[PDB]
């Protein structure tokens, strides 16, 4: 089991760009916290990682699909929970790219939660562009008052 | 990585990596002294008393002769 986990966390960090310093979700990252806990301490891949252009997904979700690991979590969230069906896993192989095939802002509300859904920095809040870090933020378990769902 | 940081053109293998870091030269350094080499080659117990006593024996005679000249 541990060798299988290390194997996979090497593949994920293989074509993944070294964007952790410039990644908005640098501290709060499943990939960083699984590599620093279950993945191997070193990487043997020394070649040309694949890179992906940044899709325009609107004024909410800043997208850096190079970081994205193509786990498909968001393309499932938009199809099922958000129910708008705009995101897609275009292409096959390493060339897999997540996002709308035509430039299409995620017109759906409830589609800003894809950032919390995303286990990787790729999909991040564009309003919270880089303004802070996962460790600076003091958290209060407040409620919301915008809409009456509370 | 670690085979793209320490290149050494060729080398056919992950071993034989350059590995040039600081250390003693081949054959170590010189034998360094650590003991207390305090040389006691000074005037002995005598030769210091006999220089002082000799100075007293002759120099006080000279004080006497100078007192005779002054008188
Ligand atoms: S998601 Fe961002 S912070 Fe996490 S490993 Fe990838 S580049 Fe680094
Ligand atoms: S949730 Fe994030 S990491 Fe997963 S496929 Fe979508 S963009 Fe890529």
């Amino acid at each position: 089991a541990k060798k299988a986990r290390e194997g996979v966390m090497e593949f994920l960090l293989m074509n993944h760009p070294l964007d952790c310093p410039i990644c908005d979700q640098g501290g709060e990252c499943d990939l960083q916290d699984q590599s620093m806990a279950f993945g191997s301490d070193r990487g043997r891949f020394t070649e040309m990682k694949r890179s992906v252009v940044d899709k325009n997904l609107g004024p909410l979700v800043k997208t850096v699909m190079t970081r994205c690991i193509q786990c498909t979590r968001c393309v499932r969230f938009a199809s099922e929970v958000a129910g708008v069906q705009d995101l897609g896993i275009l292409g096959r192989g390493s060339g897999e790219e997540i996002g709308t095939y035509v430039e299409k802002l995620m017109t759906s509300e409830l589609s800003g939660n894809v950032i919390d859904i995303c286990p990787v920095g790729a999909l991040t809040s564009k309003p919270f562009a880089f303004k802070a870090r996962n460790w600076e933020l003091k958290a209060t378990e407040t409620i919301d008052v915008s809409d009456a769902v509370g | 990585t670690e085979a793209m940081i320490r290149n050494k053109p060729g080398m056919a293998s992950v071993k034989d990596m350059p590995l040039l870091q600081d250390g003693p030269p081949p054959g170590g350094f010189a034998p360094v002294r650590y003991a207390r080499r305090i040389s006691n080659t000074g005037p002995s117990a005598m030769a210091m008393f006999l220089a002082v006593s000799g100075a007293f024996a002759w120099g006080m005679y000279q004080v006497g002769q100078g007192n005779k000249i002054r008188r």
